[PDB]
């Protein structure tokens, strides 16, 4: 099961919005997890099985389906959430991520 | 749930090394039916991170009978076990290469049916350095 | 004009979980078949035409509420038995005579202190343990069991053999059963059947080997749940079964050690003849005929040119990486690499070792451990096998050699295989329907 | 036939056979088995009450069929009698009306009672 | 009278007293007295539902005694009626029917629907 | 309104609510929270059940309002209708006849016993 995530990296100012797209060469269903992966900072849980909130995330992010393509809605960025996005599913990850910065 | 972690490692190439990921109090469920203690599904992740490049998948323990899983590419080489009487879980990697030099992290996993492969707590992550 | 008319009596359904009872027909034995009501001689199954139903099998809550049922009985039965806490002394054991070479150390001869009918003086014991059941501190052992939970001896009377028990539902429930004999896990069945009970369904007790299950009507059968999943197990379901013998050719005899005032502890006292390993027969023709015919159907899932790998258990407790079964009222722990170890690509009969443990604590339950007695004289238990428990293992994309592995452990999985086509219906007897009639 | 036999059926077929699914609505120590078995018969015999309960406020206690006075909204089902009794099984009949039950039920109740009101308005003359 | 009291009577003062004694019909640990209680309590509750929905089936809940619309067919017996109701008693009719009275019991089920579907035709007149 | 709303009211008042309170009368392990769960259904299913056995002996099962053949005692209450109807609430007069109830309930059921006879007796013919 490949996983490819897109693009490699993004850049955008404070409280813009943004996406990242996540594509399976399979049809995995709804099981996907997104991570979050703050700079020297063990990764925490933000989105699980692609359209519900984990426990303790602010709300700004908005998972979504279409099909094989995967991706959700950051709006309102602040600066504490710079860092890289990770789209893994089911045993396989994403390979390299994306990194968000501001600019 | 909290996942405490070993301290930082360095080993030489063609060793071993063991990694302790502990998660007190989190090992046992309830089952009101019973009204009794039992051991949970809860499956312990595994997943390395090299520095500069995205986490990877070794293996996962499920802890109700020790049952076990490894990742294809790292098979002879890594063994997963837990210990349930402490709560914890064991990694020991074999015949490490210069390139397997990287930071561990143990995951949790409720093994819920909605949620496929899902990790809620992570640990601070051990750091393992091996060269000569 | 229209107006509105109730029926009684309609024939409309929904999806419900309820509390089912047992029911089998007529030795006190684990499951407690003497509280089930009796089941008729004839129960009055009734097929049903142009009807489909939607099934889902890893959803359905009859597995988990039989399983929560099975708990319940262990426990009540084991419940009213002696304890063992007095035998969580010092064991002073010596290697044991007429041995072969499979049982160097296997059998460990300990005695200890255990007191005498009386509470004041002590009396030296001895009996033979496991060396599974024993661990180091001629040397010092104790029970393994000794630091972790406590142990009670079940009451030898009552026998742990799988006994037939039939689901019932409640008054103005159904059982909806599934004949599609194409039908996997889960979709709709276009053949459905309501039924009253459900058919014999032994709660048997396995990991590795469905033993003494229910056949497929045809080829044979693979299920799963998002069988691109590596972590959910893949259930298989035999069309002929494979044989399977598991005898124990020792001859140990029973010896009865008062450890207290009434109860009394059963320990394995001297064997007579000589000593052999326990093994398991399987006919090598049958078994791997039956590999090549879930290698044919398994090849459906993944594609014709792939590599199918039958390899042996990962690792892990000694319960799951061998055949862990009971049997005759001896539990049994049996290598099961002679069997997946085949490499499919595009008379004589094979022998398994085991091993036997007499502290059981399946349904891992922080407390408590029961202490299985000693059984006398040879054993010998002939079943059929059913169904395998396998599990893929995971693959790099650049591959196509898939490794499957006879995994397991979990007793939901093992009992969705005799569930596996039935579900619990509440009967909704009230509707509204337009006709032309208007009350007075 | 048998229980539920014409489940599948159509309309006519099942509104002709009703009695074989109504009769078969009803038909120790405490260890889990008695446990269990008891709150069965209890919840058994309570969802039974409780249809009784609901036939009974509407006036037809004792009748498999019974007529009302109320007139079929089409904001319900509009759809052609014929069709409906000759085509649609009584599941996918409830399919399409799991939505508007609570309401018709209580229209059917208000109309009994205020029928039932009426009938004794005459009946004191 | 009382309970039971028209037992050893005929037939005669026996169907006239069928309330005194269809009055009587219906009338905390878990100790081994409190679950004997409880279980007995269900059972008496079950039986009379039981017994409910068999009369609710044929058409005559409600009512004491009602008339049915299937005939007596001589098979089940040939007693003429007067000797009948004035010279045993309900007991000795009960073992002289006992073996015939599923059939009957059918009968009676199959006729009930069958008038209340011809009823129903009849109305929508 | 809903539930027990109108029971201060008047006769005139709550004699037209009935269905919206009658309609509220029916509505694990051995713990102890269990067994007091399964003790209270069981008991509250018993009560109605008890309830509707004695309507249906009086020949009012499933009506909510029905009308009698006995004759009103006035030594039970002479009061005038129309004071009992347009001012007391159902409390008070409750209390009132609180002590004339066994009595009304026996010849209710005598009455309802006889008219049934003789209902059978006219169709006899
Ligand atoms: C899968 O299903 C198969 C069904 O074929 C099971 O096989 C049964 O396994 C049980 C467990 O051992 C067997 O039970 C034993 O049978 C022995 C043979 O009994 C026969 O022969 C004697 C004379 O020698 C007759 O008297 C007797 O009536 C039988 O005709 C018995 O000797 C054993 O006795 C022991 O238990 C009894 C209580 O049951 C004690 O009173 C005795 O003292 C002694 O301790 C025992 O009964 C059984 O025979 C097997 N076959 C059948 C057809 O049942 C598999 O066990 C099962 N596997 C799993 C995993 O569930
Ligand atoms: C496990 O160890 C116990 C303890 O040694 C064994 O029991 C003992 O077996 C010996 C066998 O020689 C008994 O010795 C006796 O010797 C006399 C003559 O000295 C002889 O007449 C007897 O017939 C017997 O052979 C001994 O009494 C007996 N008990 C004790 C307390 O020592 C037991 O056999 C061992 N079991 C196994 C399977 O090895
Ligand atoms: C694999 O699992 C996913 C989800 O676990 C299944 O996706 C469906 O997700 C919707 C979400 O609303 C559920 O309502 C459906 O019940 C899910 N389908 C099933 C069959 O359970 C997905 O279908 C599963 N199978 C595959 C092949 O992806
Ligand atoms: C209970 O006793 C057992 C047996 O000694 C302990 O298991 C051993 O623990 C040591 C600790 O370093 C390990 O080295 C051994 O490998 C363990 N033995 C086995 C067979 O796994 C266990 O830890 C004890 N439990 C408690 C709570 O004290
Ligand atoms: C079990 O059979 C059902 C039959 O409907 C399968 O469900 C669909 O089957 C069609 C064709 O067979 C596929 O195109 C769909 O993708 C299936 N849908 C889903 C949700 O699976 C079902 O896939 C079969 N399951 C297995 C494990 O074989
Ligand atoms: C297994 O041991 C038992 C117990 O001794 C044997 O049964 C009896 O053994 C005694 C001697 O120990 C003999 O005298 C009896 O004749 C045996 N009873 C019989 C044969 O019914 C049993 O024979 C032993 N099993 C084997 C295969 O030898
Ligand atoms: C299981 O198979 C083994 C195959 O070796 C059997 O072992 C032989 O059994 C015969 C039976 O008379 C003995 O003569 C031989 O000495 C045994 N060993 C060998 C190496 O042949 C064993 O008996 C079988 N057991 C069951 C229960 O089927
Ligand atoms: C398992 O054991 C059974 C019973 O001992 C074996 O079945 C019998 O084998 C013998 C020896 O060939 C035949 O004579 C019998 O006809 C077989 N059937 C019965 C009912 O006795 C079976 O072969 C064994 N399985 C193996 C060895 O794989
Ligand atoms: C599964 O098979 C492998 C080899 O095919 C077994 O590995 C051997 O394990 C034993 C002890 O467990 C060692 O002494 C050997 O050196 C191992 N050899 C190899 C090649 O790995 C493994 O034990 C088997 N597992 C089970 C549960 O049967
Ligand atoms: C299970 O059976 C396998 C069969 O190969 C055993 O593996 C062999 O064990 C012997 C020890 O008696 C070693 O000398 C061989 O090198 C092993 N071979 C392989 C390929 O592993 C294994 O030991 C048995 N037991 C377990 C626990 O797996
Ligand atoms: C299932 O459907 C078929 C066809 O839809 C039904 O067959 C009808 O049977 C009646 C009874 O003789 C005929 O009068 C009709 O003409 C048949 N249909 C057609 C289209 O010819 C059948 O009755 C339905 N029910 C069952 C239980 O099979
Ligand atoms: C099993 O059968 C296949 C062909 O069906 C054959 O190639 C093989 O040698 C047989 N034996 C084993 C142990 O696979
Ligand atoms: C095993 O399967 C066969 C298949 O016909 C069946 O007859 C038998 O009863 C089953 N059980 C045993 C113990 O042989
Ligand atoms: C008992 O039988 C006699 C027969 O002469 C009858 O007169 C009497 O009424 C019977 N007893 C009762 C209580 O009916
Ligand atoms: C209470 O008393 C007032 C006084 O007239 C009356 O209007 C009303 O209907 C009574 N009942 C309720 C429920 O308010």
């Amino acid at each position: 099961i490949q996983v490819t995530q897109s693009p490699s990296s993004l850049s955008a100012s404070i409280g813009d919005t943004i996406t990242v797209a996540c594509e399976v060469s399979q049809d995995v269903g709804w099981a996907v997890n997104w991570y979050h992966q703050r700079p020297g900072r063990p990764p925490y849980n933000l989105i699980y099985t692609a359209h519900n909130l984990a426990p303790g995330v602010a709300s700004r992010f908005r998972g979504s389906r279409v099909g094989t393509y995967f991706t959700l809605t950051i709006n309102n960025l602040l600066p504490e959430d710079v860092g890289t996005y990770y789209c893994q599913v089911f045993d396989s990850f994403a390979p390299g991520g994306t990194r968000v910065d501001l600019r | 749930v909290r996942l405490d972690q070993s301290g930082t490692a360095v080993k030489k190439p063609g060793a071993s090394v063991r990694v302790s990921c502990r998660a007190p109090d989190s090992f046992t469920v309830y089952r009101p039916r019973l009204s009794a203690y039992f051991i949970g599904e809860f499956n312990i992740h595994w997943l390395r991170q090299a520095p500069g490049q995205g986490l990877e998948w070794l293996g996962f323990v499920n802890i109700f009978r020790g049952a076990v899983k490894y990742s294809s590419r790292f098979q002879g080489r890594i063994t997963i076990t837990r210990d349930t009487s402490s709560e914890t879980s064991y990694l020991d990697l074999g015949a490490l290469k210069a390139d397997d030099t990287a930071t561990y992290y143990c995951a949790w996993d409720k093994n819920v049916d909605d949620n496929p492969w899902r990790l809620d707590s992570w640990g601070q992550g051990t750091l393992v350095i091996v060269s000569s | 004009n229209l107006w509105v008319t109730v029926y009684y009596g309609v024939p409309v359904w929904k999806d419900a979980e309820t509390t089912l009872f047992c029911a089998s027909d007529a030795k006190h034995n684990v499951w407690a078949t003497h509280a089930c009501v009796p089941t008729d001689p004839n129960p009055q199954e009734i097929h049903l035409e142009n009807v489909t139903e939607e099934f889902n099998m890893w959803k359905n809550n009859m597995v988990e509420q039989m399983h929560t049922d099975i708990i319940s009985l262990w426990d009540q039965s084991l419940k009213p038995c002696v304890k063992l806490t007095p035998l969580c002394v010092t064991l002073q054991c010596t290697n044991v005579n007429n041995i072969t070479d499979d049982m160097r150390g296997e059998l460990k001869n300990c005695s200890f202190n255990m007191t005498t009918e009386l509470r004041d003086k002590k009396q030296k014991v001895y009996s033979l343990f496991y060396r599974l059941d024993v661990v180091q501190i001629n040397k010092e052992y104790r029970l393994i069991n000794c630091n972790t939970s406590a142990i009670t001896q079940a009451c030898p009377k009552v026998s742990f053999e799988p006994i037939p028990i039939h689901y019932c539902a409640p008054a103005g429930f159904a059982i909806l059963k599934c004949k599609d004999k194409k039908f996997n896990g889960t979709g709709p069945c276009p053949s459905v059947s309501t039924v009253q009970c459900t058919h014999g369904i032994k709660p048997v007790v396995s990991t590795q080997l469905l033993l003494n299950g229910s056949l497929a009507e045809e080829e044979v059968m693979i299920r799963s749940e998002n069988i691109t999943n590596n972590a959910k197990n893949i259930l298989v379901q035999f069309n002929t079964p494979v044989q399977i013998n598991c005898t124990r050719p020792n001859n140990n005899t029973r010896k009865s050690i008062r450890i207290g005032p009434g109860q009394a502890f059963y320990a394995t006292g001297d064997i007579i003849g000589d000593i052999r390993q326990a093994h398991c027969n399987v006919s090598k023709a049958t078994w791997n005929e039956t590999l090549g015919k879930v290698v044919k159907q398994l090849r459906k899932h993944f594609g014709n040119n792939t590599i199918i790998r039958f390899a042996n258990s990962s690792g892990g407790d000694l319960e799951v990486t061998t055949h862990s079964f009971n049997c005759g009222g001896e539990f049994f722990y049996c290598n099961t690499s002679g069997l997946f170890n085949s490499t499919w690509i595009s008379n004589d009969s094979i022998t398994l070792p085991c091993r036997i443990k007499q502290i059981i604590n399946m349904w891992q339950r922080i407390g408590q451990a029961m202490y299985a007695p000693p059984i006398q004289g040879v054993i010998r238990c002939v079943s059929n096998i059913t169904g395998l428990i396998l599990t893929r293992d995971g693959g790099s994309t650049n591959s196509t050699t898939e490794t499957f592995r006879p995994g397991g452990g979990d007793m939901r999985d093992n009992w969705r295989s005799e569930l596996y086509k039935y579900k619990v219906v509440k009967i909704e007897p009230l509707g509204v329907a337009p006709t032309r009639c208007k009350r007075r | 036939l048998g229980f539920l036999g014409a489940a599948g059926s159509t309309m006519g077929a099942a509104s002709m056979t009703l009695t074989v699914q109504a009769r078969n609505l009803l038909s120790l120590k405490l260890t889990v088995w008695g446990i269990k078995q008891l709150q069965a018969r209890v919840l058994a015999v309570e969802r039974y009450l409780r249809d009784q309960q609901l036939l009974g406020i509407w006036g037809c206690s004792g009748k498999l069929i019974c007529c009302t006075n109320v007139p079929w909204n089409s904001s319900w089902s509009n759809r052609n009698l014929s069709e409906i009794w000759d085509n649609m099984t009584w599941l996918q009949w409830d399919k399409e009306i799991s939505n508007y039950t609570q309401i018709i039920y209580g229209l059917l109740e208000e109309s009994q009672n205020q029928q039932e009101k009426n009938e004794q308005d005459l009946l004191a003359l």
